């Protein structure tokens, strides 16, 4: 089955906060979708790559290192969650 | 006297005359070639090196290298090698 | 009765969020983002907690990061409003595209 | 020869050496140089075609390093592969902004 | 003098750095010099962090560093920003910092 | 009876007590310090290895370690770390 | 006499190095700027040719994209102008400038 | 003794090439002195490095290895000598 319907959890007040700690004032009413679909290619890329970690050790879940691993890949290293 | 640097010059000229028999390349070419295979080479190994250290693992085996492949490499381009690479490796063995 | 004139909510709102450290986007929501975009590359799959509050860290920082980067952007030409051109430049020049 | 037992071009042997010379594990695999050996010859042969491709459409016989770098950024997946690379003498591609054209 | 910490007059452990160098196929061999120059290195960053983070700790009227006086403390050193530029310190959030344009005239 | 997790955390609430004997630190702010310390443990190790690999040695001794920390560290972080370093080879050569 | 409008010339210099490979910097100036900045952190230095050629390539491919990020940035503004607050802006960006 | 003068060796219409190569069709007066301070930064950061590699190598020449490895070092991998 195809599943759908889920990144509209990302909502407008929320992509509105996020803009606010990021300085902006005022947000043209285009951005919210626009948000959500760059938000997705970011999840896109490191799940992805979470996953092949989570693959190799022969695993079905994933961890928080097969997650801090990716970012690292990705060159977004995350400090606190281990490695 | 001489000196002996290795390069990969006659296997990607092997290569290019499959691909493309009745072409040649310059040796600036060449060079970028070389950079290229050494760089790849480079990347594959390091991620195969970080996946074994991450599993506690002595060994990088075809499978840290296919999984290396696979962060690495963009889709199709990945496919496709996990393909090459899988199909070596079998005819390797059955051939012992 | 009262009201506040246009940006001065928005700049209290700057100041806030500025201050502070919490996500900013809801938990579950967020969640079911990850698990579904994760079924889409492998099925039956479990996550840690911290491993959906490690993609949400991050995510977060990431959009943050980006959202001063279009503000920049923004402002670069001549304007307040943050526009989706002022995310692609951005992300274009950052080499992500 | 590991190559022709494997069916490769690119030499098996000398990927192994580099391997266990280069400090990246204790131990290497007996598969792991033949994979390595096969996806860097399987590239080679990618950008070789697509440069080659690049000669013929400019008229030439012979690859130079212009002809590799048009291969790598006309190609998508190859132009990311190498997105942090500076291939020497290639150039750029052709390509005037719109707004800049006469009207 | 037992330890390898103490002949050297560090806090941070000259032992467990020399295994973490052998146990990371770095190279064939490490040198008896290497693991307590890097736990020395180590420790300095370490020091350097924890002072500024104890300072903001203290600006912000608190016993303890949780990770925003960590942020703060790296966001406004420019070679510890630096250091750590392409590095994301979960719950730590940003710098104060309101675009000049954006405040009413 | 839990798995054995190594950590920096001894360390780092060491030299804590050192630099500000009456602040603590909490469960995060431990964890991000020993990411940091992880970090660049890598980044060093890493440029000493390749130092190492350049030059055709075996061995990455104090001298790679050095210039790891030259290539990797910002200017004044590198000259205080150098000297903090090699203060520390010359006594343990001794001792 | 004759004359081109402005912008044609210009133009036609795009398509012209967009064509080309070599580089665009004469050699000897880079040369004596490349042995000034590095006798500032090491005296009595040689370079190998191929060294200094090195230098050059990558300099000039890094100055030839930051180039590219300007003009986007400037098209950005409405302009056809690139100014330096678009290469202080690109760089911005890029995580160069802070 | 102080060294100078140097980068204006870095000439408008070299700046003007590259510039064109780059795509940009107008350029302010400004942005030539612009393009001499970043082009300085640039080398010297990467000479820097370079320097640093020949030093550890016990050289008095820097060969273009030690170039290719600190472009490298800084995210600006260059193919074709020797990478």
């Amino acid at each position: 089955k195809v599943l759908r319907d889920n990144i509209q959890g990302i909502t407008k007040p929320a992509i509105r906060r996020l803009a606010r700690r990021g300085g902006v004032k005022r947000i043209s009413g285009l951005i919210y979708e626009e948000t959500r679909g760059v938000l997705k290619v970011f999840l896109e890329n490191v799940i992805r790559d979470a996953v092949t970690y989570t693959e190799h050790a022969k695993r079905k879940t994933v961890t928080a290192m097969d997650v801090v691993y990716a970012l690292k890949r990705q060159g977004r290293t995350l400090y606190g969650f281990g490695g | 006297r001489k000196t002996r640097k290795e390069s990969y010059a006659i296997y990607v000229y092997k290569v290019l005359k499959q691909v493309h028999p009745d072409t040649g390349i310059s040796s600036k070419a060449m060079s970028i070639m070389n950079s290229f295979v050494n760089d790849v080479f480079e990347r594959i190994a390091g991620e195969a090196s970080r996946l074994a250290h991450y599993n506690k693992r002595s060994t990088i085996t075809s499978r840290e290298i296919q999984t290396a492949v696979r962060l690495l490499l963009p889709g199709e381009l990945a496919k496709h090698a996990v393909s090459e690479g899988t199909k070596a490796v079998t005819k390797y063995t059955s051939a012992k | 009765p009262h009201r506040y004139r246009p940006g001065t909510v928005a700049l209290r709102e700057i100041r806030r969020y500025q201050k502070s450290t919490e996500l900013l986007i809801r938990k579950l929501p967020f969640q079911r983002l990850v698990r579904e975009i994760a079924q889409d590359f492998k099925t039956d799959l479990r996550f840690q907690s911290s491993a959906v509050m490690a993609l949400q860290e991050a995510s977060e920082a990431y959009l943050v990061a980006l959202f001063e980067d279009t503000n920049l952007c923004a402002i670069h030409a001549k304007r307040v409003t943050i526009m989706p051109k002022d995310i692609q430049l951005a992300r274009r020049i950052r080499g992500e595209r | 020869t590991r190559s022709s037992r494997a069916g490769l071009q690119f030499p098996v042997g000398r990927v192994h050496r580099l391997l266990r010379k280069g400090n990246y594990a204790e131990r290497v695999g007996a598969g792991a140089p033949v994979y390595l050996a096969a996806v860097l010859e399987y590239l080679t042969a990618e950008i070789l075609e697509l440069a080659g491709n690049a000669a013929r459409d400019n008229k030439k016989t012979r690859i130079i390093p212009r002809h590799l770098q048009l291969a790598v950024r006309n190609d998508e997946e190859l132009n990311k592969l190498l997105g942090r690379v500076t291939i020497a003498q290639g150039g750029v591609l052709p390509n005037i902004q719109s707004v800049l054209l006469p009207k």
